[PDB]
RNA sequence: GCCAUGUCAUGUCAUGAGUCCAUGGCAUGGCAUG
RNA sequence: GCCAUGUCAUGUCAUGAGUCCAUGGCAUGGCAUG
């Protein structure tokens, strides 16, 4: 219950989620130690080296990582299409968010390099910075090799936790829905062959603008709706929404087509 | 009072809820083959298998139900209106309204042409 | 027994069932103004003329005037149906189908199949 | 099993796999079938639409499929490189494999479209058909939904049983997961300690390089008026040079030649790489 | 012949390194006791060297340095000396450890060859 | 106590140890055959020579030599230390520090330590 | 290779009440951004 | 956007016994195949 705001305002916070431990210290060690640290040592097999730094770690924590989310937002969202799953989840393991907890637990300042992770002018500053992701996703596959059984779910917990307020985020970035039979409806209302009557797109979406807006027309220019959306399908199925509210208009033209005769009616000339 | 728009919309609506309710009685089950259907789905088509979780299919058995019990009383004369039809009978073709009932709607309106 | 083709004839055909009985409530007048504009047709817009000359509008209007009445009974039924619906529900959900109107019925099936 | 070489020859296949069983049938149908014959029904919400068909299922299983094969090999091999097991389970999760294990148990049979499957002129048979391999994994999503509990074991031994022979197959012949372990990674060096000097031009030189084709190369170890003192053929130019570094290494006349060379030439010209 | 070219500056070459290396264990490695305290208690030792106590060479050099501080070294602490104690014209072993009695058995097993 | 930079170089060193004392075994005779080329110059290679005059070819001869013998004691157990190491054995694998040695040794650093 | 969003072409199957018209689903491929 | 293998450029840190040489690790990016 923190507002923050109120009477919060300095006090200590229950964040981040307390983190499972990892009880193998051999384990605990390795979670950390990157390879820089390691395949520069001459005396070292191989095989050595892999069982040294965390990068078979990482590999088996980011598999765990994107299992567990997959099923959280699966059952969390039970009408949620596949693309709207897979768009979610990519908020969810991105390198960026990842990247996010990782600092929250300062893995950052705890994973052993070859170099210098505090320099500025050092060219990994303007990278991804994919480390400190890894040292995290390490940190999970550490507490799964440690003991798979009973450190799975509490996995599933500690993840579900710091998942919320992501998920709670970015489904609020309800009202009535999309008619798919819109453009149909107006149609067989108004529609005739000659009426010339079709949709312009006016904007495609684009990555600064991702919008779009669509013109419902009928031949002489005339615009009877706007519609405006995420594609050119939504705008349009909106813009149709647009003309079949205006009924003053649909009158009109609806008493245009009775009018006209049907030698004439059915052709686009 | 009445509008152009409104009436094409209200032959088209009435049509077809004639002609729905027609496709239904004819090729609807009635309510115990939509129950063994729904009571084993071992030997029911996959196909058929999502139709069974919406409610279409049991609404459409319980009104097959309804009309082979003779129960139907307000949808067969909807389906009877049309033949019934004559230009020149000022009185409604519905038996469930009585003319009392009308009495009351009708000195309902002047009522409103007073307000 | 059911057909796959059938079946999406009939889900087809409820859906268009119960939209079109809520665009007669929501359009259509009751019978009052029904009387009110076939009695007088110069005053009228010219082009829903022939419409006045069909059954549709008077039926439209019938059944409006019977939601009115609150004599819908099943209708408005059959508009509640989908939001009353659940499939842990196994029973009829038409109070005019009742477990002593299901006895003629599934014993006339166990009639049927001997023969 | 009891190789059919033997002598029970018409005893029934161990092949494939005790297929684990969806008991629900809800679930058991919507893996068959396909939004093709979903999205054009007209009378369907949204909602509807997606709780008919099986790409929530997809969705599900592709995900347990690519967790469980990542276990699996990481536990078999505990001395594999990420890049290494990453190579290895491609093969595992790969469109081609999914989808020969699709047809494994006639799930391609079974799915239900509303376009013709075995239409050949169809433009359906010149792509990845991707569908073959959705359903299989859509099966395994069928799987979890029923009873996420008993049915996460059944899937893990059900898959370890498919995935062997994939494996046996890859790990043999498969070029990027050949073993290191035998190369001195000291071996370039060794040989410049032995017998190399600044102006003997001691240089490797990349003869073949790896192609679609030939994943192979071949370095040859060379002094400067070009003589070939090794020759060494591996997965890449840096394993190839080792290689070739080691047959060098070997030839025990060849180097006691070079550094009694070394020897008797003075330092510089011996330290420049050009005395000009 | 018996020595080559190449064989014999490798052989000059791992004798130097073999005594470097053994002086450098001796200058840098605790003994046993300090090695043992820190595999027993392995939440105090700093994470970069916990790796090192699950491979042999830190042992290997706490064992070295134990048997060097209880004065049993010998061969070994020969070794860091010999060339300090090599001359060109003492002909015979500056190890004690090769008496006048070892060393005839040996030239009549080459010299029956 | 133990320091990352100073543990980096024992190992190390003791790899290099290890490596070296295996290529002196691999490569070289004994004494008799030092003896021999030591004593005939002019029949082994000239490039030789300057190495005759120091220490390493005698010094690798002589431990060829204990090799030959069978009193390599300590030094082959060093050979054999790696693949005889296991995690979970705990006390020495090498046997000339007797369970004995061991605690003069504990206690010694068991006094040292309260001085302080 | 693989993924999302956006956009376009061709084949095909549907939907609609004025249809020589109109609206979508699928399949195969293209291009753009990520 | 992302993944594997391959190959190359810049920066940096190591390794080696003839070093005005040789060989590698990492980090950042380019290109090719899938």
């Amino acid at each position: 219950y923190d507002p923050t705001k109120a009477g919060d305002i300095v006090k200590a916070t229950k964040w981040p989620p307390k983190l499972p431990e990892i009880q193998d210290l051999a384990i605990r060690a390795r979670v950390f130690i990157h390879k820089s640290t390691i395949k520069d040592k001459v005396y070292l097999s191989g095989s050595e080296m892999i069982n040294a730094h965390n990068e078979r770690l990482e590999f088996l924590g980011d598999s765990i990582l994107n299992s567990v989310m997959t099923l959280i937002i699966y059952n969390k969202f039970p009408d949620y299409s596949e693309g709207q799953l897979s768009t979610l989840r990519m908020n969810l393991v991105s390198n960026e968010q990842i990247k996010q907890w990782s600092i929250m637990y300062n893995f950052h300042e705890k994973l052993k390099t070859n170099f210098d992770l505090k320099d500025e002018n050092s060219n990994f500053q303007n990278g991804k910075l994919k480390l400190y992701a890894d040292v995290f996703e390490a940190y999970i596959g550490g507490l799964m090799e440690d003991d798979p059984r009973n450190n799975l779910p509490k996995i599933r917990k500690w993840l579900r936790k710091l998942a919320k307020p992501v998920i709670e985020e970015a489904t609020r970035n309800k009202t009535d829905k999309l008619d798919m039979n819109a453009k149909r409806q107006l149609y067989s209302l108004i529609g005739y062959a000659s009426l010339r009557l079709h949709y312009v797109t006016v904007k495609k979406p684009t990555a600064v603008d991702p919008n779009s807006i669509v013109e419902c027309r009928v031949g002489d220019g005339t615009v009877l709706g706007t519609g405006v959306g995420r594609n050119i399908k939504i705008a349009g199925i909106r813009a149709a929404e647009n003309a079949l509210r205006d009924k003053k208009m649909l009158d009109f033209y609806a008493k245009q087509r009775a009018a006209i005769p049907r030698s004439e009616s059915v052709l686009k000339d | 009072n009445y509008k152009y728009l409104e009436v094409i919309q209200l032959e088209h609506a009435v049509t077809k809820l004639v002609e729905s309710y027609n496709k239904i009685i004819e090729l609807s089950p009635n309510l115990v083959a939509y129950n063994e259907a729904v009571n084993n789905q071992d030997r029911v088509p996959v196909q058929i298998l999502p139709s069974l979780s919406r409610y279409q299919l049991k609404l459409a058995a319980e009104l097959k139900t309804l009309h082979d019990l003779k129960k139907d009383a307000i949808l067969t004369e909807i389906t009877d209106y049309e033949n019934e039809f004559d230009t020149e009978q000022k009185q409604p073709i519905l038996q469930e309204i009585s003319k009392a009932d009308m009495e009351k709607l009708e000195k309902l309106e002047q009522v409103k042409r007073e307000k």
